[PDB]
């Protein structure tokens, strides 16, 4: 067990610096590599850089090398990462890793990490949602039908039916994130195929927001 | 390369090491003379003062160890034939003082 | 840019799967591969370094591998901890970085394998009312976990306004997940069609809407 916390900001506007910290054991910092990576929620794993502990040695992913920077204070223990101009793609959980490379060998790998600290890049205020029917179309013996919960920040929301009278074949699902900087979910249900009353129940504590919303054909 | 000071780390198979090299490798360059100074050598100092388990001491990129296959060699001298390699053997009091680290 | 693998692998408990890696000559071809397990919420650990050798607490039903540009991940007596994301990983000596692979969800199959159910929901009239169009392709009752999506307007593919959820269990024990194409109104009407396209172990399920 190599101990490695991760700090910084956990939301970050859009074109401003992103900047993280990763605090690391005395006795191992200044005689090792260090990387961070990231993972956009979802996604899959992306190699940031990496920076020896003394030198003298640093080697970025070159697609973000112009707006990355590593560094090494020994003195603190601290392996730090800046990252220009962040968008809503810069979005991710990112981790710090202890690495090994043996250059000469070609073997390059990620033997400990730390826990990862989500990142998220929005210019977004507090915002209540707004709420659209998805009414059933016209196979025949049941329809889906739900409410979107559109463009709300920040999480979460929660959606009752019926004031919690319709809990068979409810299901809300997580939210997404959208470029915009504002989160989106859906809840849906599935119901005999329509002359009875179907209201989704949105609530949004941050903004102090409840909606009900009935949804018809 | 010019001889240099450099952070060595650790390679064992204290959890400050990493493990070993998979594909160790030594070689040697055709010619080539080198000084070795036992007295003046600060690789091998921190080496033994930081010393079945072996523990090794590598080299990050941008330096490299050379070492002496010399049969005459002591820790002092030029050496005639010489080796470049990322670490040491597995150390379980040089000699040891076979080695030097060099900047590419 | 990626390695490329599955992105589901799945068997019953007991059983052995295998899973593969494939890149190029300037990095599975001649570097060392490493694979990482991961359990979503929580950061990966190494499984495999140096193609073919194991960490401490790794157990040997755990075996790596590599031939050429390709490399694998055996694992027998499939298990609950086996549950994870998968990554291989390796340095491209030519790009000079890590390169990590596109990642597989390992599945112990608890239950019978089931196809997505798929409704496409156009924008509602309120919605449009607002000037915005969102799409809604909801997808549920499917096992294992893992889908697919890709949308299309007039048949091209769309990769703008696109986000799509990590699937999770209904009560009923089967997954659904989310995904959503977001324009505005004026887009919406400027296309004949649009259709979401799930792919699910083989299958492909797909429905489209149209304007008006
Ligand atoms: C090292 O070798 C030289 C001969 O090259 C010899 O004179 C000297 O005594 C040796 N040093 C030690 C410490 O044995
Ligand atoms: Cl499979
Ligand atoms: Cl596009
Ligand atoms: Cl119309």
């Amino acid at each position: 067990e190599v101990q490695l916390v991760e700090s910084g900001p956990g939301l970050v506007k859009p074109l401003e610096t992103l900047s993280l910290t990763c605090a690391v054991p005395g006795g191992s910092i200044r005689r090792n590599y260090w990387s961070w990576i990231r993972q956009p929620p979802g996604k899959g794993l992306e190699w940031i850089g990496h920076s020896y502990g003394s030198g003298g040695s640093t080697n970025y992913n070159p697609s973000l090398e112009s707006r990355v920077t590593l560094s090494v204070d020994t003195s603190k223990n601290l392996f730090s990462l800046k990252l220009t101009s962040v968008t809503a793609a810069d979005t991710a959980v990112y981790y710090c890793a202890r690495t090994v490379w043996y250059y000469t060998s070609g073997t390059h790998y990620f033997d400990h990490w730390g826990q990862g600290v989500l990142v998220t890049v929005s210019s977004a205020s507090t915002k209540g949602p707004s709420v659209f029917p998805l009414a059933p179309s016209s196979s025949e013996s049941t329809a889906a039908l739900g409410c979107l919960v559109k463009d709300y920040f920040p999480e979460p929301v929660t959606v009752s039916w019926n004031s919690g009278s319709l809990t068979s074949g409810v299901h809300t699902f997580p939210a997404v994130l959208q470029s915009s900087g504002l989160y989106s979910l859906s809840s849906v249900v599935t119901v005999p195929s329509g002359t009875q009353t179907y209201v989704c129940n949105v609530n949004h504590k941050p903004s102090n927001t409840k909606v009900d919303k009935r949804v018809e054909i | 390369w010019k001889d240099a000071d450099t952070t060595l780390f650790c390679a064992s198979d204290t959890h400050a090491c990493v493990p070993t090299d998979p594909n160790p490798q030594e070689i040697h360059l055709e010619n080539v003379t080198e000084n070795f100074n036992m007295w003046k050598n600060n690789m091998v100092e921190q080496m033994q003062e930081d010393v079945p388990i072996p523990i090794h001491y590598c080299t990050p990129a941008g330096y490299v160890i050379l070492k002496c296959n010399d049969k005459n060699f002591n820790g002092t001298g030029p050496c005639k034939n010489v080796s470049s390699v990322q670490c040491t053997h597995g150390i379980k009091r040089s000699e040891l003082y076979k080695y030097k680290v060099v900047q590419i | 840019s990626v390695l490329t693998q599955p992105p589901s692998v799945s068997a019953a408990p007991g059983q052995k799967v295998t899973i593969s890696c494939s890149g190029s000559s300037s990095n599975i071809g001649r570097s060392y591969v490493s694979w990482y397990q991961q359990v979503p919420g929580a950061a990966p650990k190494l499984l495999i370094y140096d193609t073919n050798k194991r960490p401490s607490g790794v157990s040997d039903r755990f075996s790596g591998s590599k031939s050429g540009s390709s490399a694998s991940l055996a694992i027998t007596g499939l298990q609950t901890g086996d549950e994870a994301d998968y990554y291989c990983g390796a340095w491209d000596g030519s790009l000079n970085v890590h390169i990590f692979g596109s990642g597989t969800k390992l599945t112990v199959l608890g239950q019978p394998k089931a196809s997505p159910l798929v409704t496409l929901f156009p924008p509602s009239s309120e919605e449009l009312q607002a000037n915005k169009a969102t799409l809604v392709c909801l997808i549920s009752d499917f096992y294992p976990g893992v889908v697919k999506v890709a949308w299309k307007a007039d048949g091209n593919s769309v990769n703008t306004g696109v986000e799509t959820t990590t699937p999770s269990k209904q009560s009923n024990n089967k997954y659904a997940a989310s995904s959503y194409l977001s324009l505005t109104s004026d887009q919406w009407k400027s296309h004949k069609s649009y259709s979401c396209q799930v792919t699910h172990e083989g299958s492909t399920v797909e429905k489209t809407v149209a304007p008006t």
